[PDB]
RNA sequence: AAACAUCUCAGUAUCGGGAGGAACAGAAAACGCAAUGUGAUGUCGUUAGUAACCGCGAGUGAACGCGAUACAGCCCAAACC
RNA sequence: ACUCGUACGGUCACUGAAUCCUGCCCAGUGCAGGUAUCUGAACACCUCGUACAAGAGGACGAAGGACCUGUCAACGGCGGG
RNA sequence: GCUUUACUGCAGGCUGUCGCUGAGGACUCUCACUCCGGGAGGAGGACACCGAUAGCCGGGCA
């Protein structure tokens, strides 16, 4: 039969429905008053956290990170530009909202290393995301052998090197076909075109 | 060109800023949990450098000692009283509700409990003037009726120091001496008598605004000088 | 200059000569569809857009003739070089 | 008066000075930061990729 | 580009953050010599200055495949406990 | 920042002690107010088109403009016959 | 370097629209949100702010 998982994850496909709807216009009232960086007991979202890899266990933590929405806040040029490059308003970065999220977090906790994010929804002027953070270091992490992965040393930063889930589709390399030629092995690689 | 004059101030730096430290007292009604118990008496009166006018001290029946926005004919040894059912004589602060209309006014809030906002200056004064249990109408200073909420607290009589405007510096170190108490650059150079890279007047042979002086609303900063959105101009009509 | 509205000429369709009806060419209208249109939305940006930024260039003082020759009994129409004409008026 | 050698005249100022961090006569005194090694403002050591050519 | 605005120089110079002895990528929601076909990923040679872009100007510019190098495939979430 | 400030304030400009004074001009430009009517973008809405979509048109119409007015110690003007 | 009713753009200001955003062509309310208040609570209130987009102005700047 249906998980009782299915129900949380079912709940989230609508956010703005039903329940969650009224418990969202709740939360986020005290959301507003917490942090940048929130560490937090409990995933808001069991059923996607644990799809993420979470577990309820010694060294796996979580963090409600909070970012501001819309474009780059961008300065204006002080010197000489060419139109093309005179622009200001419509500049947006290209390291999307859930990936910034994830980096404030992980620097909050510098010793644990990002295992992966969702969100959690958003008011008119931020996004909210959790993020999955994991001790490298804890013997209870190092011997479990669906985890133990991410305590390798080349694992080290691994967000601010886009390894993450999120960073890895941001640039572009969820296609192994077609529109990845400049994207696979590396952005970088390819002369920073993709 | 160079960013105008206006533009450096934003900046807040020292040329600009006014000094702070050098300043007396934040003038501000106190804080009453209620009832009305609260009388002070004033100890002395002193000169306050940001306003160019007198304030009084004024040590209240809490220990509290505090300098206050002094209305004119305050003296040392006088009893003032802050509250609901503060007695109706000059100096004493009450809500403009249990303030009878006709009688001037000073040091009023805008929102209840605000500490004071209008008419503040040497010799100004509100007047109350209707009453209700919604709204309290007053006339500050410039001539505007000001809807307030009545519950908004207030000092009674006109503010001290009154007719400072009426004696002309005469000379430029006596602007000099006053300017160097306030956050402002001064003396003053035209903008006509400017280099064109310096501002929208600048430039020419001879003297005289490049341009008709009268600028938008929606000019951007830099270039919003002159007769700003003017809605008319000269003394004719 | 006047010009007749029918007359008898060379059909290029019948491939003989047969009564023709001469009548200016109206503009069709566009679609906003074309592979320049897409261009120009794809293309135009931050800043200067190139070509796009242009703007309509002006005019000849007197233009061509621009005609539709519509054969009277096959139906259908052929175009001919145009000539310089202040102005173009039918004849009935 | 000439901003030249009549100016020099006033210039018994200490600023920069031996740096602590890295040995360089270069620690301003006076704003506590290493023009150098860049000691007082930064935990990493101040360097750039113009100080040298830049395929080099 | 014999001016110059898109374009080009160039995602270069330079700047911010970070890993390792190598990084990154990686076991198809692929390819599409269309197939009764191939079979994770880098890289090298080629495909090819080809397709594609472009005041359709000047310029810009891949991929599949192929020949090679080296080869290696697996773990969760959930169902049921 | 102004601002421990509040119109007897302080911001933006012009003229430049005193004395006697400071005429005419609102057409243009500027600023400001008003505006039946006209013009006026996008979203949503209606029609056509498309099993969808592109696209075409309609209705509505903000600021702004047209139009009217105020204003020269506002830019400036004060001729020929 | 500077100027402007040169060309092209870019900030900024004003204005419409969408999100935040809720209850019963004009209106009431309160629960988000904003502000005043030490607090209780008051004022404001689905607007404003902020995010996005559209039209106008735009040598302030390139
Ligand atoms: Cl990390
Ligand atoms: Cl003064
Ligand atoms: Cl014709
Ligand atoms: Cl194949
Ligand atoms: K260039
Ligand atoms: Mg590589
Ligand atoms: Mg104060
Ligand atoms: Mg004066
Ligand atoms: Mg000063
Ligand atoms: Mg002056
Ligand atoms: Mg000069
Ligand atoms: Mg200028
Ligand atoms: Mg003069
Ligand atoms: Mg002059
Ligand atoms: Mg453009
Ligand atoms: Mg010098
Ligand atoms: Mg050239
Ligand atoms: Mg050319
Ligand atoms: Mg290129
Ligand atoms: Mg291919
Ligand atoms: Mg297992
Ligand atoms: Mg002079
Ligand atoms: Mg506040
Ligand atoms: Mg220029
Ligand atoms: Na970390
Ligand atoms: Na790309
Ligand atoms: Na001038
Ligand atoms: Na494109
Ligand atoms: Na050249
Ligand atoms: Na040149
Ligand atoms: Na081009
Ligand atoms: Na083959
Ligand atoms: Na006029
Ligand atoms: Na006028």
């Amino acid at each position: 039969a249906r998980s009782a998982y299915s129900y949380i994850r079912d709940a989230w496909e609508n956010p703005g429905d039903g329940q969650l709807a009224e418990l969202q216009w709740q939360r986020q009232q005290e959301w507003r008053n917490e942090g940048a960086v929130e560490r937090i007991e409990r995933p808001t979202r069991l059923d996607k956290a644990r799809s993420q890899g979470y577990k309820a266990k010694q060294g796996v933590i979580v963090a409600r990170v909070s970012v501001r929405k819309g474009s780059a806040r961008k300065r204006r040029h002080k010197a000489g530009r060419r139109s093309k490059r005179q622009g200001v308003t419509r500049i947006t970065r290209r390291k999307d909202i859930q990936r910034v999220a994830e980096e404030r977090a992980s620097r909050t906790f510098p010793n644990l290393r990002v295992l992966n994010s969702y969100s959690v929804g958003q008011d008119g002027r931020q996004k909210w995301h959790e993020v999955i953070l994991i001790d490298p270091n804890h013997p209870a992490i190092q011997n479990d052998d669906d985890l133990s992965w991410i305590c390798a040393d080349d694992q080290a930063d691994r967000v601010f090197r886009g390894l993450t889930g999120a960073g890895r589709r941001n640039r572009g390399l969820s296609g192994k076909g077609k529109g990845s030629e400049k994207t696979r092995p590396s952005l970088r690689s390819n002369g920073g075109k993709a | 060109g160079r960013r105008i004059q206006g533009q450096r101030r934003g900046r807040g730096t020292s040329t600009f800023r006014a000094p702070s430290h050098r300043y007396k007292a934040d003038l501000e009604h106190r804080k009453v949990e209620d009832g009305d118990v609260i009388a002070g008496t004033v100890v002395d009166i002193e000169h306050d450098p940001a306003r160019s006018a007198p304030v009084a001290a004024v040590e209240f029946e809490d220990g509290d000692r505090r300098l206050i926005l002094a209305p004119e004919g305050v003296g040392v040894g006088d009893e003032l009283q802050v509250g609901v059912s503060a007695e109706i004589a000059p100096g004493n602060t009450l809500p403009l509700a249990e303030i009878p209309e006709g009688v001037p006014v000073c040091n009023v809030e805008s929102s209840p409990g605000d500490g004071g906002k209008f008419a503040r200056a040497s010799g100004v004064n509100a007047q109350l003037l209707t009453h209700d249990r919604n709204v309290a109408v007053v006339k500050l200073p410039s001539g505007e009726m000001k809807r307030l909420d009545p519950q908004c607290r207030a000092t009674i009589g006109v503010v001290a120091g009154g007719g400072r405007t009426d004696k002309p510096f005469v000379k430029a170190g006596n602007k000099h001496h006053k300017m160097k108490a306030r956050g402002t650059k001064w003396p003053n150079v035209r903008g006509v008598a400017m280099n064109a890279v310096d501002h929208p007047f600048g430039g020419g042979g001879r003297q005289h605004p490049g341009k008709p002086k009268s600028i938008s609303r929606n000019a951007p900063p830099g270039r919003k000088v002159g007769d700003i959105a003017s809605k008319r101009t000269g003394r004719g009509g | 200059m006047q010009m007749p509205r029918r007359f008898n000429t060379y059909c290029p369709h019948c491939n003989e000569h047969q009564e023709h009806e001469v009548e200016k060419v109206r503009s069709g209208r566009q679609t906003g569809m074309k592979w320049i249109d897409r261009q120009r939305e794809r293309n135009s940006g931050i800043g200067n857009d190139g070509k796009f930024s242009k703007v309509p260039g002006g005019d000849k003082p007197t233009k061509k003739t621009d005609l539709k020759y519509r054969c009277g009994e096959c139906g259908k129409a052929h175009l001919r070089e145009g000539w310089r004409a202040g102005r173009l008026e039918f004849q009935e | 008066t000439g901003a030249g050698t009549p100016s020099q005249g006033k210039k018994n100022t200490t600023t920069h000075t031996k740096c602590r961090r890295c040995g360089e006569k270069s620690y301003h005194t006076k704003k506590k930061v290493c023009s150098s090694c860049g000691f007082g403002k930064s935990a990493k050591r101040r360097d750039y990729e113009w100080q040298s050519k830049a395929g080099e």
